[PDB]
Order: structure tokens, then C-alpha cells, then sequence
């Protein structure tokens, strides 16, 4: 079939009607980014000429072709640790949460470290690790930062975000009640803090439900971590191809070097060996090139992850859809195999009403404009309210300012402005 | 059929007509002994990368050797998950990583001086005095200047492919 | 390390310079125990040969093949090998040999 | 070591060229790496074979060099784009992006040129000293819940003040600093005080 481009939904646009949300929902989204790739290392001499002096002596005729591949792979292996360090090691100190989880009704027990595990990872981290799953001179180097150290770094960043807001990113971790931190986060998106305080129980319940849904999704949808599983698969595929290349003849009478050496005299064995060396060296060059290109892609992804970490977890993002759909409030990092997972907590308007609007109101001939928010009418009375949340207030001289007169503003309507 | 390796006993049930086994790389995996019809596995003689952990030669000529992904058997010996480290003294005190080894272990040249290996520090421990009715507000500030250095360009090389190949 | 970096000065850090491999100590040579000599005498030194259209084929199996006599005898006008070398023949087994 | 990011670039290009030059000494299976020694010794029917071997080796060497240059150039281009982004959103403006222009609250940046690169001096404001103050989300006056327009409410133990979030500067709580929304029965943790009416 021809695919649909989403549902069709026209907007009831008119020159004097504004829709203002009356209710909202707190949502949590998952953004998964690769950070590192397997630190492979290939012994070019043992791979090409394994335990053969004659082959090694022929290999020496190609100069630096071998050692420059060892160099390129070393460079990749080093930048993989640089990428991990840049993504996770952004905090100078190891922070820890208090023993009392008095966070205003917000339940973080599923993202904070579980002291009962052999590795202090969170429940969600355990879920993430449970979803992502030779002798030819090909080895794998361990990462510099072990999974335990990554979990400790994500723990420090999470504890900092929860107990000190953005202050630990800029400088010292300055303790603040969690509800007040959320009040600032709400002011940052144009919603007055009284909305948070009046609905704190509802918001906390929606947050806890969103987290439970995140756990159910990660626990049930295997494809959720495909971006990281594909990375593991790509490196495994690359190594299997390299190993399979040893079975190719490349024009030689046999792919087995020992069977050539045991059957032909040097004047012919050297030719067959040169053919195998050419084929295997070209195979290594292809592998290394593919690793360099993939490593560049991974590096770009790691830089994006570091940017999000700094401007998303440590601070508050004003960039639309940079940290998930909706008005960004806060994010929580979680480690994952060869990657990072961000849980983005966002404010999304949920319910709306049709209100009549006007750009300005006339009182004594003066044109009054809102200092913040817009003018709305429910059909009988004019109110001023914040743009992102319906909260009608009486229009007064402390909410509006005067500029010009009624003969200038197009669409200005008559009403009264109360003077306290 | 010749080669080098360790010949060991196996539990691989070769069929009566099969004489040799092969691995993914097409190398010999196991053989049937021509005198006694038993199957012997051929495991290539242990191997691994050798890394040298050293301060610059402008300071000292002492080095430590890391045998990657091996046990301290076939080779002041410290076994780590990065390999067998020989020549570096194991120190319980943690410090900032200097010369990285791997798997959380780093090495450095310190004190009379020698190369030491330790688990790297992640940072100072600093608990936050969190409570539900206490806020910390800074009373003083400092203006700091930091340096961020970025590459912009690289040397504009040009190679005459004809003169290079066939001068 | 100095050889790996092609320099007499090594900067601070960790370098991968070589590979440790436990070298073999002794060789192990195994062959089926058999003292029969392959009857190369009665194939080459036979009194009468067959016509090329009806060329005679002989099957050599289960015998120790002494190829020294062959390349060491100088009666032969033509001696050319393909796929294998004469020198490396004495140290090589075969499932069957056809003459 | 402060400029290592730029020195390494020079070294990488020098290494690539030195490798390319060293590649001229390799035989690639030929009787000699020197082309003139082949031409001066072999007739065309054999010289062409030895030359084809050297051409294959040197052409493969060039392809490797060019591929490495294209990948390094892509990395440099990405770095240059990042530098241009910082220049535009850091030097020419003011960055609201946390840790984009150094640790702390960004104030201003100054560009400086450097060999094959750019150096930014980022001037930032970092809070330095703090005191433990008691706080409250709102203050009750006549049953109304008063919230700060900007800043937070703090108490030194005897008096309540309102002050800006990033710098201790206590001010008297007045009707021109706070706004009224709802009442004392809604806000969790609201405390009793007085609000001065100018
Ligand atoms: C805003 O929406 C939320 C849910 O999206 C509403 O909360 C529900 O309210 C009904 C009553 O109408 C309860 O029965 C549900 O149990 C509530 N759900 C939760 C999770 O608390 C909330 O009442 C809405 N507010 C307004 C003003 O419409
Ligand atoms: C936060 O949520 C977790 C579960 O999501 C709560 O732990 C549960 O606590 C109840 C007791 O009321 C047990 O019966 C469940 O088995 C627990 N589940 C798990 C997974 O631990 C935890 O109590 C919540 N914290 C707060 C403060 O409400
Ligand atoms: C628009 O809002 C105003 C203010 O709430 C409404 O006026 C009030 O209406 C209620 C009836 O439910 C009366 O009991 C109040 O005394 C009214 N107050 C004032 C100041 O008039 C008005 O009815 C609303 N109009 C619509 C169409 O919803
Ligand atoms: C809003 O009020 C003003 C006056 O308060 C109205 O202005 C009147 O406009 C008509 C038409 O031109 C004139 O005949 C009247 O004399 C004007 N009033 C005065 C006092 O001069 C204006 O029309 C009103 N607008 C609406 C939409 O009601
Ligand atoms: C804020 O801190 C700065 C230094 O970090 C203080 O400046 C110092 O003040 C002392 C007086 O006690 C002088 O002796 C020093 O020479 C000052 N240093 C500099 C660099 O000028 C500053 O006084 C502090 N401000 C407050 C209000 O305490
Ligand atoms: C909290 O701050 C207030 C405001 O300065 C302090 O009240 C003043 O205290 C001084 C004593 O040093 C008196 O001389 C002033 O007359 C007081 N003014 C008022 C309006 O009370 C108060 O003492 C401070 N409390 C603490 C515990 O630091
Ligand atoms: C803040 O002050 C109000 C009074 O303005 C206190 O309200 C009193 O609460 C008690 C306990 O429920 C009642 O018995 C009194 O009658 C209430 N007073 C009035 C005037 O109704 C309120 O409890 C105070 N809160 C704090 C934290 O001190
Ligand atoms: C607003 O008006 C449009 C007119 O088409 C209508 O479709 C929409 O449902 C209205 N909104 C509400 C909340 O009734
Ligand atoms: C809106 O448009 C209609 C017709 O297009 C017009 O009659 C009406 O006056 C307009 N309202 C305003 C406020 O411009
Ligand atoms: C070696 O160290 C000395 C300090 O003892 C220093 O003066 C000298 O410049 C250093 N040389 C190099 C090449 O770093
Ligand atoms: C090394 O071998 C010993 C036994 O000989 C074993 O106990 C130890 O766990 C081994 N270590 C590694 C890293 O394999
Ligand atoms: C380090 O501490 C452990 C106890 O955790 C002890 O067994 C070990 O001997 C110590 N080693 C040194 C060198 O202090
Ligand atoms: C071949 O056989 C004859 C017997 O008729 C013998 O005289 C001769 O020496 C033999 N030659 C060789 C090379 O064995
Ligand atoms: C605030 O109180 C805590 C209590 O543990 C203390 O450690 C901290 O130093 C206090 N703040 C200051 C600025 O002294
Ligand atoms: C803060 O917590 C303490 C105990 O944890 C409790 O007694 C006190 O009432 C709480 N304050 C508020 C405003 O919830």
C-alpha cells in the first residue's frame, strides 16, 4: 500500500481565537546513543605470516604497511577511551544521595544505585545490561573505565542532579529541596511555580507512572536498544569477515601457508606467499579503513552524547526537541553497554479550551498590553493568563503596561482594567 | 601436515572417516593420531600483546611490562584484568590516572622512584547535606577564564601522482 | 619500544611493541608404522610398457615411498614436477599414489 | 602540553608524509625499489613486470594516504564546524548552554588565533562561597500563599527575606517582590511570616 503520512488533522484557525492548555502531562522519553566501540587490535605480522619466517621475510618488503595499521588501530583504541571519558567523567567529585529519600513524592528508587548488587548499578541499568549481548593475532582490549566505574559516574551525576539541580555542573553542589528545584525548572519553561506546588502530588504520581512505563518498555521491547546492539553486531561482523578472509586463496594454490611451505621450493613458494600476503594485506587495509570510518561516526555520536549530558542533565535545555518532545524539565543519565541512555522528563500540554482573544484592551483610551501572558475571554469577562497554562487572573495595572492608544492597535477591544 | 601448537586430549567425536578438523580460519583444529586412533586438539601456543609502561626516557630507563589478556603463569608480579603486569609495584593508595593500563588500573612513576600501578581515583567523596527545608545560596563569586583549543585546518598537501609513481 | 617507534627517545605512556608467544621446545613426528617399500622398481624398470592409448595405471598404497632413488637416478631425460617439489617429497604422505 | 591538540595535528600530517616517503624504499616484490636500477638492468619484457610490481605497490600506498587524508579532513571539518559554532554562539553572543563555553555561567569569550587552529578564552561567573539558609516554598500572610517573583525565600533563623537564586542579597519581603496564588491550605511546607506593604 501507499504509506500514510500520519493522520490528517486540520487546525481551527481564526483571527480571534486562541487555544490555551488547561491540563498537562509529565512524560519520560528514552534517548539511546552509542558512546564507544570495541577496542580491537590486530597483530599485522602474526595475522599475515603466522609462525612462518619465510612469509615474514617477504612481508618485510612492504615497509610500513604493517606498522601503520597497528598505529591506526592504536589511535582508534585510544579515542574510544577519550570518548568514554568525555561522556561520563564530567564531574570532579563522587556525590551520593542521603539515606532518606524525602524527594517530595518523586520516586527515584528505580534509577538510583541498588546497594545490594555486586555492582552498584540501578534497576534500569541492570535491565539495560540484560538486553545487549581469536588466535590469529586479533585481540580485544578492555576499556579503561570498567562498568563499575561508569555506574559510579552515572550515580554521581544523578545524585548531583537530584540534590543540587544545576549548581554542581557550574561549580559546587548547592543543596536544594527537590520541589524547589522543580519550581525553577517550571519557571524555565514559562509555567509559574504555583502550578507545581498546587499539583505536586499529581505531578509526582505522573512521574512515577512514567518511570514504571519505562521499565515495562525496556523489559518487554527488545528492539529498544537496537542502536547499541547494532554496534556490537557491526564489530562482530567486521571481525568475522577478517577471520573469514584467512580462508581465501587470493589466487594461491592453497589458503594454508604451511601447506604451501611443505610442498613447494622457495622459487615457487615465494610467489604463492606473495600472492597470499597481497590478499591478506589488502584485507587488513579494508578492515582498518572500515574501523576508522565507523570510529569517526562513533566519535561524532559521543560528542553529541556529551553535549546532551552537559546541556540536558547538568543544566536545562531551551532547545526545542533537543532533549525529547515537549518542554524540557530535566534528564537522568543511565549507562548502557557501549553507550548511554537518557531518560528525559518533559512537560507536555494535555488539555485545551477554545478562548476568544484580543491583542490589547482599551480602558480610558489607553491600549493595555500584558506584561506576561495573553488576554483571554470566556465570552463574558476578560482575564490575563500565562501562555502555557490556563490560570485566569483579573486584569490590573500590575499585570499590564500602557503603550499608545486605541487608534493604533488592530483588533483592540473594549473592557475595564481594575486599579488596586 | 606440519605446524606449531600444544597437543591436548579432546572430547570431539570424529567420525571414522574424518582425519582432520578445521577452525573458522581454515587452520587445523584437531587431528587423529595416525598410530592411536584418538582425537587430539591443537591449541596454538599461547600468545598476546606486550605493552611497555614507561616514563619518558628523559626521566628514567625503568619500565614495566604488561602481558595482555594472559595469566601470570606461562610468562613484584600483579595480575589484573588487563593482563599480567611485571615490574610495577602494586600500591593500595589511589591517585589520578597518569599512564593508563586498562580495566581501571593506571600506572605512574612515583616514590627512590619507581613505576607503580593502582586503581585510578574517580574523584573526592563529598556528600551533600540535603534536607527538605535547607537551601545553599552562594555569598561570594569568582570570575574565571578558561582556555578551549580547537583545530580548524590541516596542512594542504598535494601529491603529484605521476611523478611520485613514475619519476 | 625504541625499535617500534623508530626513535631513541620514548615519550611517557604505554606502547604495544611486540607479542609474547611460548616457542616450541621439541618436534613431534607421527606416521603410521610400516616398513614395506613401495614397489617403484617394478613400475619404472619393467621390461615391457603399454601403448599410450592403453596406458597402464598402477595403484600405490600402504608402503613407505623412497623417492630418493628416482630423482637421484640419472637415466631419466625428463623430470618435471607440478604442484609439489621433489626435495619436499620425501617428507610427505599421500592417501594414494597413481603411476 | 596545553596546545597538544594542535601539535598532534601537525605531527599527524608529518607522520603521514613521512610514511609516504618511506614507502618509496619498499620493493613490493621487485628486484629493487629503485626504478632506475630496474630500467638500467632489465630489457622491456622483464622491466615491465618489475615496474608493474612497483606501480601496484606505490599506487596502493597513495590510495592509503588519500583515504587517511579524507578521514582526517572529515574530522578536522567537524572540529572546524564546532569552532565556528562556538565563535558565533559564544564570542558574538552569550551562551545559555550549560558547559558549552566552559564550566560555570558563561559571560563572554575572546578568540585568539593559533597555528592551524583557534583558542577561545572563556570568561565565566562561578559561585564561590555559600551559607546554609532555611527555606520555604511560600509564605502565609493573611491566609494567602505568596510566592517570589524572582529568587527564593530564605531565613537566617529569625527573619524571612527574598533573594536572587545565584547570589545572597537579602531584601525585605514586600508586595512588589511576591505574587498571590491560592491559599495556605494547598502548598506543602508553607510557613508563617509577614509581608510588608509599601
Ligand atoms: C489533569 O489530568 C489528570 C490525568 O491526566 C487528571 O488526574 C485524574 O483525575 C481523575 C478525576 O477526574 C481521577 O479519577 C484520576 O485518578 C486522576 N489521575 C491521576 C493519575 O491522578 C487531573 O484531574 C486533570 N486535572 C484537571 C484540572 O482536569
Ligand atoms: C518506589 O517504587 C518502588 C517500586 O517501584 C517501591 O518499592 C515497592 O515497595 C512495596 C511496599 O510498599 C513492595 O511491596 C514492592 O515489592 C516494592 N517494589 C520494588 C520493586 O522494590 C518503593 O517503596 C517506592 N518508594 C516510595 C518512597 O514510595
Ligand atoms: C467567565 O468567567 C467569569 C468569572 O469566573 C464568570 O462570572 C462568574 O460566573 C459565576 C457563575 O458560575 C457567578 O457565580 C460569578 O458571580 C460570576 N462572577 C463575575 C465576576 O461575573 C462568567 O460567568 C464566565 N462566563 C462563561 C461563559 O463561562
Ligand atoms: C470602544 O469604545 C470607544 C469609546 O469608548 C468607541 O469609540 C466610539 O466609536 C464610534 C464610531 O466611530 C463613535 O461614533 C463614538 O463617538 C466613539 N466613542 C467616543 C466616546 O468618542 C469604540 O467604537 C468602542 N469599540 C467597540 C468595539 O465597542
Ligand atoms: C570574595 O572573595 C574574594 C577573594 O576570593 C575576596 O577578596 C579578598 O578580600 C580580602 C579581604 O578579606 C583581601 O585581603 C584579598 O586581597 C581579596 N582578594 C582579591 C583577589 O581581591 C572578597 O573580599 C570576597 N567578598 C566578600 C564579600 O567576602
Ligand atoms: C537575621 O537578619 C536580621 C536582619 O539584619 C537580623 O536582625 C538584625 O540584627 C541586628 C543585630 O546584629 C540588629 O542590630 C538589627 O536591629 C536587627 N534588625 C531587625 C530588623 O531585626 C537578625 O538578628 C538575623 N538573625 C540571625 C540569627 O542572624
Ligand atoms: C500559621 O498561622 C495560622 C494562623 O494564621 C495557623 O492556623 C492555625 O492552625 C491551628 C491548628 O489547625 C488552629 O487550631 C488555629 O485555629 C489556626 N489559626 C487560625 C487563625 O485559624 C497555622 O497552623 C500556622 N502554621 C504554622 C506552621 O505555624
Ligand atoms: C474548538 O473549535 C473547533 C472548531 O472546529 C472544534 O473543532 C474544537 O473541538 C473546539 N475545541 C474544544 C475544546 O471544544
Ligand atoms: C477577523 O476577520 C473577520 C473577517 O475576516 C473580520 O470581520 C474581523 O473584524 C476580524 N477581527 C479582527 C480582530 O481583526
Ligand atoms: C628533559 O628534562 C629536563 C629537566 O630535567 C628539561 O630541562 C629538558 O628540556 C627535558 N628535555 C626534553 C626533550 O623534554
Ligand atoms: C591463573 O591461574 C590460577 C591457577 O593456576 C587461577 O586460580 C587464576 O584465577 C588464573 N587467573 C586468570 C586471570 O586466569
Ligand atoms: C592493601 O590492602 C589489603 C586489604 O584490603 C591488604 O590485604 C594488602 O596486603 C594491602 N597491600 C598493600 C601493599 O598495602
Ligand atoms: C632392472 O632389471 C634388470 C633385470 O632384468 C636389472 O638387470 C637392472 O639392473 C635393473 N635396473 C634397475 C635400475 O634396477
Ligand atoms: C551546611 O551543613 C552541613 C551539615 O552536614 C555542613 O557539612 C556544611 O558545611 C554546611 N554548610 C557550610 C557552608 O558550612
Ligand atoms: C521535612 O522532613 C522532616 C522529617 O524528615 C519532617 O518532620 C518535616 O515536617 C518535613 N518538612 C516539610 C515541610 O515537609
Amino acid at each position: 500500500y501507499t504509506m500514510s503520512l500520519g493522520a490528517e488533522n486540520s487546525v481551527a484557525y481564526s483571527n480571534n481565537s486562541i487555544a490555551i492548555p488547561t491540563n498537562f502531562t509529565i512524560s519520560v522519553t528514552t534517548e539511546i546513543l552509542p558512546v564507544s566501540m570495541t577496542k580491537t587490535s590486530v597483530d599485522c605480522t602474526m595475522y599475515i605470516c603466522g609462525d612462518s619466517t619465510e612469509c615474514s621475510n617477504l612481508l618485510l618488503q612492504y615497509g610500513s604497511f604493517c606498522t601503520q595499521l597497528n598505529r591506526a588501530l592504536t589511535g582508534i583504541a585510544v579515542e574510544q577511551d577519550k570518548n568514554t571519558q568525555e561522556v561520563f567523567a564530567q564531574v570532579k567529585q563522587i556525590y551520593k544521595t542521603p539515606p532518606i529519600k524525602d524527594f517530595g513524592g518523586f520516586n527515584f528508587s528505580q534509577i538510583l544505585p541498588d546497594p545490594s548488587k555486586p555492582s552498584k548499578r540501578s534497576f534500569i541499568e541492570d535491565l539495560l545490561f540484560n538486553k545487549v549481548t581469536k588466535f590469529n593475532g586479533l585481540t580485544v582490549l578492555p576499556p579503561l573505565l570498567t562498568d563499575e566505574m561508569i555506574a559510579q559516574y552515572t550515580s554521581a551525576l544523578l545524585a548531583g542532579t537530584i540534590t543540587s539541580g544545576w549548581t554542581f555542573g557550574a561549580g559546587a553542589a548547592l543543596q536544594i529541596p527537590f520541589a524547589m528545584q522543580m519550581a525553577y525548572r517550571f519557571n524555565g519553561i514559562g509555567v509559574t511555580q504555583n502550578v507545581l506546588y498546587e499539583n505536586q502530588k499529581l505531578i509526582a504520581n505522573q512521574f512515577n507512572s512514567a518511570i514504571g512505563k519505562i521499565q515495562d518498555s525496556l523489559s518487554s521491547t527488545a528492539s529498544a536498544l537496537g542502536k547499541l546492539q547494532d554496534v556490537v553486531n557491526q564489530n562482530a561482523q567486521a571481525l568475522n569477515t577478517l577471520v573469514k578472509q584467512l580462508s581465501s586463496n587470493f589466487g594461491a594454490i592453497s589458503s594454508v601457508l604451511n601447506d604451501i611451505l611443505s610442498r613447494l621450493d622457495p622459487p615457487e613458494a615465494e610467489v604463492q606467499i606473495d600472492r597470499l600476503i597481497t590478499g591478506r594485506l589488502q584485507s587488513l587495509q579494508t578492515y582498518v579503513t572500515q574501523q576508522l570510518i565507523r570510529a569517526a561516526e562513533i566519535r561524532a555520536s559521543a560528542n553529541l552524547a556529551a553535549t546532551k549530558m552537559s546541556e540536558c542533565v547538568l543544566g536545562q535545555s531551551k532547545r526545542v526537541d533537543f532533549c525529547g518532545k515537549g518542554y524540557h524539565l530535566m534528564s537522568f543519565p543511565q549507562s548502557a553497554p557501549h553507550g548511554v541512555v537518557f531518560l528525559h522528563v518533559t512537560y507536555v500540554p494535555a488539555q485545551e479550551k477554545n478562548f476568544t482573544t484580543a491583542p490589547a484592551i482599551c480602558h480610558d483610551g489607553k491600549a493595555h498590553f500584558p506584561r506576561e501572558g495573553v488576554f483571554v475571554s470566556n465570552g463574558t469577562h476578560w482575564f490575563v493568563t500565562q501562555r502555557n497554562f490556563y490560570e485566569p487572573q483579573i486584569i490590573t495595572t500590575d499585570n499590564t503596561f500602557v503603550s499608545g492608544n486605541c487608534d493604533v492597535v488592530i483588533g483592540i477591544v473594549n473592557n475595564t482594567v481594575y486599579d488596586p | 601436515l606440519t605446524g606449531t601448537g600444544v597437543l591436548t586430549e579432546s572430547n570431539k567425536k570424529f567420525l571414522p572417516f574424518q582425519q582432520f578438523g578445521r577452525d573458522i580460519a581454515d587452520t587445523t583444529d584437531a587431528v587423529r593420531d595416525p598410530q592411536t586412533l584418538e582425537i587430539l586438539d591443537i591449541t596454538p601456543c599461547s600468545f598476546g600483546g606486550v605493552s611497555v609502561i614507561t616514563p619518558g626516557t628523559n626521566t628514567s630507563n625503568q619500565v614495566a611490562v604488561l602481558y595482555q589478556d594472559v595469566n601470570c603463569t606461562e610468562v613484584n608480579v600483579f595480575q589484573t584484568r588487563a593482563g599480567c603486569l611485571i615490574g610495577a609495584e602494586h600500591v593500595n593508595n589511589s591517585y589520578e590516572c597518569d599512564i593508563p593500563i586498562g580495566a581501571g588500573i593506571c600506572a605512574s612513576y612515583q616514590t627512590s622512584q619507581s613505576i607503580i600501578a593502582y586503581t585510578m581515583s574517580l574523584g573526592a567523596e563529598n556528600s551533600v547535606a540535603y534536607s527538605n527545608n535547607s537551601i545553599a545560596i552562594p555569598t561570594n563569586f569568582t570570575i574565571s577564564v578558561t582556555t578551549e583549543i580547537l583545530p580548524v585546518s590541516m596542512t594542504k598537501t598535494s601529491v603529484d601522482c605521476t611523478m611520485y609513481i613514475c619519476g | 619500544t625504541k625499535c617500534t617507534l623508530k626513535s631513541f627517545t620514548v615519550e611517557k605512556g604505554i606502547y604495544q611493541t611486540s607479542n609474547f608467544r611460548v616457542q616450541p621446545t621439541e618436534s613431534i613426528v607421527r606416521f603410521p608404522n610400516i616398513t614395506n617399500l613401495c614397489p617403484f622398481g617394478e613400475v619404472f624398470n619393467a621390461t615391457r610398457f603399454a601403448s599410450v592409448y592403453a596406458w597402464n595405471r598402477k595403484r600405490i598404497s600402504n608402503c613407505v615411498a623412497d623417492y630418493s632413488v628416482l630423482y637421484n637416478s640419472a637415466s631419466f631425460s625428463t623430470f618435471k614436477c607440478y604442484g609439489v617439489s621433489p626435495t619436499k617429497l620425501n617428507d610427505l604422505c599421500f592417501t594414494n599414489v597413481y603411476a
